């Protein structure tokens, strides 16, 4: 109506109602003196023909019409009926579980301790001795009292008087510190846990209290003591129920028999257990059975059984949906429905930089000149930093088990890991000090089990801190050919098979094998849920009868076009050769390879894989890769005669070299050890940079899972043995530094003496012994890429050389040989033969879908 | 209304009366379509 | 069809 | 929250010579 | 703009002129009252592992980022701003000793409760009070003795100012909404009732 | 002792007559939500009995 | 305390309703309070749109 | 038109940069003090010496 | 208090043109408030 | 190349113009100032440029302590004497 | 005790400009004014202090 | 030591005219020095644009 | 009670 149009509330536009002369004086000067802001243009929504006017249903719900449960799988199928006059997008159909995961008696989702924390650590809860301790007066308690008549004891008052109850030291007194009042010449007491009760060390010590006033109490109640000179001070006592969720004695002084006991010996030491935030799998990986030819799924038309999902067991269709969430996304943002976290390890525990420890001034003491004491605050906060996020998570040797304590066999069990501890004499502020060098021992160790990692920390608390947890989660559809499919009206059968084995679908953070310590349970229920779109019907039946002709059909392509293969490597070996029979390469688009430890890769079939016993951030699936500094050189041969990068398009012609250690007549490229004509295939393949001016990759092309956001060159310096004349190699168990202000070979107490030391050869000072450097290049969280294009730069999705006649007009054999430096614990090699993987969908019969699949290289 | 002091919560149940009506019809083989008007206190914007 | 109005058109 | 806002038949920086901010030049 | 009590809402019942209900036509899921948090009764309805009803989460996602009918995405940064919904969602949960499943839920009220003792002073700030004792207060909930637990959830959506776009499909299409534009051709009066 | 009621700007077109009544809460059920816990009666439901 | 709700991201129930923006760590508050400095008696100067 | 500016000065800007002139400082809370995540304290052995007790200098 | 402002040193031979065309009723200027809306508030009893 | 003689002006315009208050009435809980904005001639002021400049003295109460700790004897323990 | 506010304005890594055009602004290179003393083989001589 | 007129944002008057990049805490040169290792007599192999 | 000395932190 007019009164609207005049107010420019709906109708003419600020570029329409203006005298065209003054649109111009804006367009012509908007850079300075911009007044397009001053004006108005009404934005209105469509009047009609896009809205259902009768009773449609947003977020329609479906529940299983068929169910099947096996010892290690869950099978459901829904009659997903779109309904006539409608259109459904499966991007919004997410399945919705709900159960009762019992994480196991390992979740120590907190770090540190959590009982009587602030302890004086290693120390003894007032406990009584053994043999017949009724001979000596110990003396340490708190109440400050008056006349303990006894047969009643301590006291108090109320006009009459008041002997006590059941004495209370949830703190009690001395509240007058300075003067500490001091044995009010009179009786004053405390509590005492006496023998018969598990003599632990005051710390971690719980006690299911049972007087509701929080007394301790052995159910049948207990206490009382003194002798009848005369009365002096009393001590009530008991036989409670100590315990310690978190802890692991680290110097129980022998005396293996006579435990709940004491006799000094009993008072030992202690510590926190570690921390394995055991919670569910980012992307909800696994909870749905993806690529595997046994359990697989369906989505056909109740009317032909003609399925439309054929998942060849060789498309990691769950890396994809964890790379297609690196484009269209930014995994540094945690969503929560599709548990989207995304892992990561804090780049200050995988590339430690011993930037020292400031503290250039005397952290000093001061009891309640003045007598005192010190403590290198800012350094001690380094030792406890070092042997706690890094060290301890070291390899698996180089860790020492404490004496008189036995650990369970079946290595990698939670009772094993916290049984042993690292040594805070090496791999601490006394190693590669002042250098970026990441610790070599964990060079090739999955650095994703850190409790200091975000992402494994937004889900293990997102599910609370308990071993029992009733979950309520949604699992997005993850197949590439259905995830974004538009449906036509009709009745469909949506079927999928789930995993209910804990080890697969419940990532820990220490990889103790959940499957041996406890886990998941139900799948109490599993209903779909799909939000349709109130799309007025007249214009549905014209977006559903145009999407059902056949020149207009749909067509998804898996983002990570892969033909992934697994190539085993022996315990300690290199040069894994591989051969492929003669075949075509009509649309090959380059390789993508990496290395993975066998312990972290399932069999991909038959679901439950008994040999799969490690749960920590499966690289094969999570997308986290951490062995890319191990490769040495890769060769590609065609027909067994021509190198393939070759034509001389490279340096060292036949051998895309990656690193190249020592031997540098001059090629290592970056203050690092990559080889200048790598870092010209890698950069120039990802961020098409390279041949016209090595920039710093621009952002929107450095997305997490890509290069520059990784090559973290590093370098150090150590006593070149054959030059300094005394590279006495003093083995870790001999270094005497921090004399003994700190621990002995082991995270134990102060045994010390005090001499200078034997730290590291001082390589930064007036006398510094000589040297020899080293240089590594961690490229974690990504994969090497070797595009098939004639020039490694990428122009289109289909290489400039993929359609080359002699790669699409005849069959050829490919022989290629990797080379990796040895690593113990036999590993496995992973390679992608990137190849188009498109899929068309056609559906003319109003209730049927005919899907077509294709993989140009590797169609089998 | 001036109801008598009862004593505890107590909801009065006015039953404002209208004309309910439905006109179910099945033109094709398997299509139910019906209007559901209720006047004097209807349902519509 | 419809009861409210007997109007209907192809597209 | 509402924006609308006007001034959009394109922009000028007319030619025979080209655009403003400089491209490259303190 | 600071808002801090946006999470206390649990139910809204927009109802025009003493009869109809907004987005009635059963076009919601619970098509009479936008439920912001089903407290305990879930019947498989909570979303994102928080008290929020999936229906109302969908309402907000459409209202702010126009997403929800096309599969849920994390909104692109140029639409999710400081005073937007998804920037401040923060679902949170834990688990506590279940009322009458553990042997002793036995009620150790603050003042009486022995933890971290003999170093921490009493009930506040003063120092070195007491003898050290086994501690008895956070009743375990992790290891092999963990008490039977009952988990709680909540969402903190500060700064948000929940929205309910008036369009029929609650998706930002224009500024003169789809329904704000037929309520004229039906020119009349509608006194609303809200609850 | 009261129950001020109201209804604004209706279009009474076939309003064929009111019908009063009076339930007690405990025993009149919760309207339609579902498990409305505040229902703690087992007797006749004057709302739908 | 350290032992209170250990291992799960959830702000204590008693404070979910109290303002979180009056903290001595509230960025804007500390900024503007310091922007005029620590003065108890401050000669100030302003621009307001 | 007291808030709206704060809600208008939110699309055409970032309101995380401090423009002293219009005292631009969004009232914000430290997430680690509102949404408490008590993950524990990493301690092994913070020790003590003379010029020999102990503090969980980390608790 | 002082009132301060800034004038773009526009070309007089142009400001006139920008004047004889910013005054025609067909080239007016219109604005809103970004949170365009009322603000009915509505109290809540203490514990209710 | 920049644009020339047609966007700028050689006549002596001003960029920052003071507008000393015309009239300042008052109350207890309020403040009235009435300037007489003059936009000259052939000038074109955009309101966004304008901004009041208030000056005076502010007295933070006896409750303004802007530091979590003490600036006086501090490193010493929380408890002591003479 | 009484306050006499001081006040500074650190600025590091930034070179104060004085761009030489008219609306002291930036509408291009070969900036307005400059363009004048172009062709004219005229000559001048600054002397800032 | 701790008292600078605590509670006020100030670059200290004695050092506001001193180089702010000769600090210990300075990302660029820090990383760069650690980019050639922590030692002395360090070999290097670099490229200059 | 439990012999003690302080050394203060955060400061």
């Amino acid at each position: 109506m007019p009164q609207w149009s005049y107010m420019h509330i709906a109708g003419q536009d600020a570029s329409e109602y203006l005298s065209p002369g003054l649109v111009q004086f804006a367009r012509a000067t908007d850079t300075y003196f911009s007044l397009g802001n001053k004006f108005r243009n009404p934005t209105v929504a469509p009047t009609h023909d896009v809205t259902t006017d009768r009773s449609q249903r947003l977020t329609l719900r479906f529940v299983p019409v068929d169910r099947e449960d096996t010892a290690y799988s869950y099978k459901v199928r829904f009659t997903l009926a779109v309904g006539d006059n409608r259109v459904l997008d499966m991007a919004s159909t997410y399945f919705d579980i709900r159960g009762v995961l019992d994480r196991g008696p390992s979740f120590k989702p907190y770090s540190g301790t959590a009982y009587n924390s602030l302890a004086p650590k290693t120390a003894p809860n007032p406990c009584e001795w053994k043999d017949n301790n009724k001979i000596k007066v110990r003396g340490q308690a708190p109440f400050i009292g008056t006349n303990i008549n006894k047969d009643n004891g301590i006291q108090i008052g109320t006009d009459t008087t008041n002997q006590p109850i059941y004495y209370q030291p949830e703190p009690q007194v001395g509240q007058t510190q300075w003067n500490s009042e001091v044995g009010a010449a009179q009786k004053v007491a405390g509590r005492v846990l006496k023998d018969t009760t598990p003599m632990l060390p005051c710390y971690g010590s719980y006690a299911k209290p049972t007087n509701e006033k929080g007394g301790q109490a052995s159910l049948i109640t207990n206490g009382t003591d003194q002798t009848l000179n005369e009365p002096k001070a009393v001590l009530y006592a008991e036989n409670v129920s100590i315990e310690a969720p978190d802890t692991h004695l680290v110097y129980k002084p022998d005396v293996a028999q006579g435990t709940i006991s004491s006799a000094d010996l009993l008072t030992q030491q202690a510590a926190p257990n570690r921390p394995n935030y055991i919670g569910f799998r980012d992307n909800f990986i696994g909870l749905m059975y993806y690529n595997s030819t046994g359990n697989m799924g369906v989505l056909a038309g109740q009317a032909s059984q003609l399925n439309a999902v054929v998942d060849l067991q060789d498309r990691n269709t769950e890396l994809s949906y964890q790379l297609m969430l690196d484009a269209l996304g930014d995994r540094s943002r945690y969503f929560s429905m599709w548990n989207q976290a995304v892992d990561s390890y804090d780049p200050d525990v995988r590339i430690i930089e011993n930037h020292g420890v400031e503290d250039e001034l005397p952290n000093y003491c001061f009891p309640l000149n003045i007598f005192a004491m010190e403590i290198n605050l800012a350094a001690n906060l380094w030792r406890s930093f070092l042997y706690s996020n890094v060290a301890l998570y070291l390899p698996d040797s180089y860790k020492i088990t404490p004496d008189n304590i036995t650990l369970p066999e079946n290595k990698n069990t939670y009772a094993y890991m916290n049984g042993r501890v690292a040594v805070p004499s090496a791999l601490d502020t006394y190693v590669n000090i002042g250098a970026r060098w990441s610790p070599d021992p964990m060079d090739n160790v999955n650095p994703f089990n850190h409790h200091r990692n975000a992402g494994l920390r937004y889900r293990s608390m997102l599910l609370g801190n308990g071993r029992y947890v009733p979950f309520h989660i949604q699992v997005p559809q993850k197949f590439f050919a259905i995830k974004n499919l538009l449906l036509l009206p009709g009745s469909y059968t949506y079927e999928w098979n789930f995993r209910k084995d804990v080890n697969m679908i419940l990532q820990s953070s220490l990889g103790n094998d959940l499957r041996v310590d406890g886990a998941s349970v139900r799948f109490d229920s599993i209903n779909l849920y799909a939000n349709f779109f109130p799309m007025a019907h007249n214009t549905a039946s014209t977006l559903e009868a145009m999407l059902r002709n056949d020149t207009n059909d749909q067509s998804f392509n898996d983002y990570l076009c892969a033909a992934n293969m697994l190539y085993p490597i022996p315990s300690n070996a290199t040069s894994v050769p591989i051969s492929i029979p003669s075949r075509n390469w009509a649309a090959f688009r380059g390789w993508s390879f990496t290395r993975l430890k066998t312990k972290e890769t399932p069999s991909l079939g038959s679901g439950f894989d008994p040999y799969f016993t490690y749960s920590g951030s499966v690289p094969y699936l999570d997308g986290t890769f951490y062995l890319n500094h191990t490769f040495k050189k890769v060769s590609i041969m065609f027909d067994s005669s021509v190198s393939w990068p070759g034509n001389d398009r490279l340096l060292t012609p036949n051998e895309f070299e990656i690193k190249r250690t020592v031997d540098g007549e001059g090629y290592n490229v970056a203050q690092c050890n990559m080889t200048k004509d790598w870092f010209l295939i890698q950069m120039l393949s990802h961020y098409n940079i390279g041949y016209q001016g090595f920039y710093v990759p621009e952002s929107y092309k450095d997305r997490m899972y890509s290069f520059f956001r990784n090559f973290q060159p590093m370098s150090r310096q150590v006593v070149n043995t054959t030059t300094y004349k005394e590279y006495q190699n003093v083995t870790l168990p001999f270094q005497h530094n921090n004399s003994g202000f700190v621990g002995y070979m082991g995270p134990t107490m102060r045994e010390g003496q005090a001499y200078p030391a034997n730290y590291p050869y001082p390589l930064i000072g007036q006398t510094a012994v000589p040297s020899l450097t080293q240089k590594k290049f961690l490229c974690d969280r990504t994969m090497w890429r070797i595009p098939f294009s004639s020039n490694f730069m990428s122009m289109g999705a289909l290489t400039d050389l993929g359609q080359n006649m002699l790669y699409a007009n005849s069959a050829h054999a490919l022989d290629m040989t990797f080379e990796v430096d040895p690593m113990d614990e036999p590993t496995l090699l992973y390679v992608l033969f990137e190849v188009f993987d498109v899929v068309r969908i056609h559906q003319p019969h109003r209730g049927v879908i005919e899907a077509v699949y294709l993989r140009t290289p590797f169609s089998a | 209304f001036e109801v008598d002091p009862m004593d505890e919560p107590t909801l009065l149940y006015v039953l404002f009366e209208v004309f309910d009506v439905v006109r179910i019809h099945q033109p094709h083989r398997g299509v139910i379509e019906a209007v559901y008007l209720r006047t004097p206190f209807s349902a519509g914007n | 069809r419809s009861s409210f109005t007997p109007r209907q058109a192809y597209l | 929250p509402r924006h609308g806002s006007r001034p959009f038949m394109g922009t000028w920086n007319e030619i025979g010579t080209s655009q403003l901010n400089g491209g490259a030049f303190s």
